[PDB]
C-alpha cells in the first residue's frame, strides 16, 4: 500500500490506502496524491472511505458479506456523494 | 390375494383395503388430495411417514406430480380409507431408479390413508 | 483474525487494517511510514487508555468482531514536541443535518 | 420462453442456506417461465427442500425485492450428481455498489409519493423510482444466455 488523501469539505484529512480509493471512478479520474472533496463533509467522508473498506474487502469473499449498514440521517448525502464518486 | 388396477393388467399395482373409507366419492383428475402414508422398499427395512414430517402429504392427482402408481391409486380410494399398495419399477422410478433412496428397479410398498380431497 | 481501524489525531484519520495478533509498536511503524515520525515520537489509546507498545491490539481490548472494515475501531494517537507529549485531541466530524420531514 | 424449469421428473435435494441479513424469498420459474414466491427464509436459516433437475431458481429480498446471489450467481439449477448427495444452494448478500446501497436505504425511509419531495439532482429521483424488478432481471439474463451462443 501507498496512500492519498482526501479532505472533507468541513477539512478533515483522510488517508487510505490509494487501491481502495480508486474504488471511486470520479477519483479514478481525479488521479490523472491529495483530493479536496469542498461540498462533502466528514460525517459523510468518513463513510465512503469505510466503504471502500467494504468493498475492497469483500469482494472475492465466496461464503458470507455482511451489510454495509447507512444511518438515516446520513443516506442522503452518502447517496449524493456515492452518485458524485461513481461508486 | 390383491386387486390388479392397472389398465394392462401387468400386476404393476396390486391394492388391498384395510380400512373402508366413506362416502360413495372418489378423487378425481386435478383435485387436491391430503393423505397419511408410511412408504418402503419390497425387501427392506427403513420406512418413510408423514407421520414424521408432523405434516400429512398434499399432491394434485391425475397431474404426474406423483409417481404413476399413486395416481392409478389413490384415484381409487375412498375418503378416509386406508389401502396397501405394492408396485413394479415400471409403475415407479423404473430402471434408472432414484438415488439416494431409490434403487434401480426397486419394487416400492405403500399404507395410504386418504384424509380429504377438494375441487381445485 | 483481522481488525479494521481509524487512527485518528486532531484533522487526521487514517483508515488501516492489521491482525489481533499484531503489536501497538507494529501499529505505530504504520502510522510511522505515512505521518513521518518515530515510533518513540507517538502514543496510542483505546478511548482514553495508553496503550503499552509490546501488548497486542488483541490484549488491548480490540476484536475484529467491534472493528469491522463497515464499522472500524478508533485509536487515538498523540505526538511528542520539544520535551513534552500533547493531550489526546481528536476533532469530531460534523453532525448530520436534520432528517427531511419525509424521511423521519 | 428462454429462462424456464424443465420437467424433468428428476427429484434433487437442495439445502437452501440463507447467509444474508435480509428475509430471502426464493422465486421458482415454472415451466412457462413465470415466476412464483415460495416460503421464505429467516436470516442465518438453513432447509432441505424438494425440487427437480433443472428446475430454475432466483432468490429476492422478501420485502424490497433486491436481488440477492446464490453461490456468487444469480441463477440456480439443480444438476444430479451420481449417488444422490444434496445440492447446496448458498444465497447472500452481493457487494452492492454504495449508490445502490443507499438507493435501498431510501427506499426503505421514504414512502414512493415523496420522493418527488426530496432535494436531489432529478437523476436520483428517477433511480430512486426504479425499483429491483424481476421481469428486468429476468430479460437480462435471457440475453446473457442468448449472447454465450
Amino acid at each position: 500500500m501507498m496512500y492519498v488523501k482526501l479532505i472533507s469539505s468541513d477539512g478533515h484529512e483522510f488517508i487510505v490506502k490509494r487501491e481502495h480509493a480508486l474504488t471511486s471512478g470520479t477519483i479514478k479520474a481525479m488521479l490523472s496524491n491529495e483530493v479536496n472533496f469542498r461540498e462533502i463533509p466528514s460525517h459523510v467522508l468518513s463513510k465512503v472511505c469505510m466503504y471502500f473498506t467494504y468493498k475492497v474487502r469483500y469482494t472475492n469473499s465466496s461464503t458470507e458479506i455482511p451489510e454495509f449498514p447507512i444511518a438515516p440521517e446520513i443516506a442522503l448525502e452518502l447517496l449524493m456523494a456515492a452518485n458524485f464518486l461513481d461508486c | 390375494q390383491g386387486e390388479d388396477i392397472t389398465s394392462k393388467k401387468d400386476r404393476g399395482v396390486l391394492k388391498i383395503v384395510k380400512r373402508v373409507g366413506n362416502g360413495e366419492e372418489t378423487p378425481m383428475i386435478g383435485d387436491k388430495v391430503y393423505v397419511h402414508y408410511k412408504g418402503k422398499l419390497s425387501n427392506g427395512k427403513k420406512f418413510d411417514s408423514s407421520h414424521d414430517r408432523n405434516e400429512p402429504f398434499v399432491f394434485s392427482l391425475g397431474k404426474g406430480q406423483v409417481i404413476k402408481a399413486w395416481d392409478i391409486g389413490v384415484a381409487t380410494m375412498k375418503k378416509g380409507e386406508i389401502a396397501h399398495l405394492l408396485i413394479k419399477p415400471e409403475y415407479a422410478y423404473g430402471s434408472a431408479g432414484s438415488l439416494p433412496k431409490i434403487p434401480s428397479n426397486a419394487t416400492l410398498f405403500f399404507e395410504i390413508e386418504l384424509l380429504d380431497f377438494k375441487g381445485e | 483474525m483481522d481488525v479494521f481501524l481509524m487512527i485518528r489525531r486532531h484533522k487526521t484519520t487514517i483508515f488501516t487494517d492489521a491482525k489481533e495478533s499484531s503489536t501497538v509498536f507494529e501499529l505505530k511503524r504504520i502510522v510511522e511510514g505515512i505521518l513521518k515520525r518515530p515510533p518513540d515520537e507517538q502514543r496510542l489509546y483505546k478511548d482514553d487508555q495508553l496503550l503499552d507498545d509490546g501488548k497486542t491490539l488483541g490484549e488491548c481490548g480490540f476484536t475484529s468482531q467491534t472493528a469491522r472494515p463497515q464499522a472500524p475501531a478508533t485509536v487515538g494517537l498523540a505526538f511528542r514536541a520539544d520535551d513534552t507529549f500533547e493531550a489526546l485531541c481528536i476533532e469530531p466530524f460534523s453532525s448530520p443535518p436534520e432528517l427531511p420531514d419525509v424521511m423521519k | 420462453p428462454v429462462l424456464r424449469s424443465v420437467n424433468s421428473r428428476e427429484p434433487s435435494q437442495v439445502i437452501f442456506c440463507n447467509r444474508s441479513p435480509r428475509v430471502v424469498l426464493p422465486v421458482w420459474l415454472n415451466f412457462d417461465g413465470e415466476p412464483q414466491p415460495y416460503p421464505t427464509l429467516p436470516p442465518g436459516t438453513g432447509r432441505r427442500i424438494h425440487s427437480y433437475r433443472g428446475h430454475l431458481w432466483l432468490f429476492r429480498d422478501a420485502g424490497t425485492h433486491d436481488g440477492l446471489l446464490v453461490n456468487q450467481t444469480e441463477l440456480f439449477v439443480p444438476s444430479l450428481n451420481v449417488d444422490g448427495q444434496p445440492i447446496f444452494a448458498n444465497i447472500t448478500l452481493p457487494v452492492y455498489t454504495l449508490k445502490e446501497r443507499c438507493l435501498q436505504v431510501v427506499r426503505s425511509l421514504v414512502k414512493p409519493e415523496n420522493y418527488r419531495r426530496l432535494d436531489i439532482v432529478r437523476s436520483l429521483y428517477e433511480d430512486l423510482e426504479d425499483h429491483p424488478n424481476v421481469q428486468k432481471d429476468l430479460e437480462r439474463l435471457t440475453q446473457e444466455r442468448i449472447a454465450h451462443q
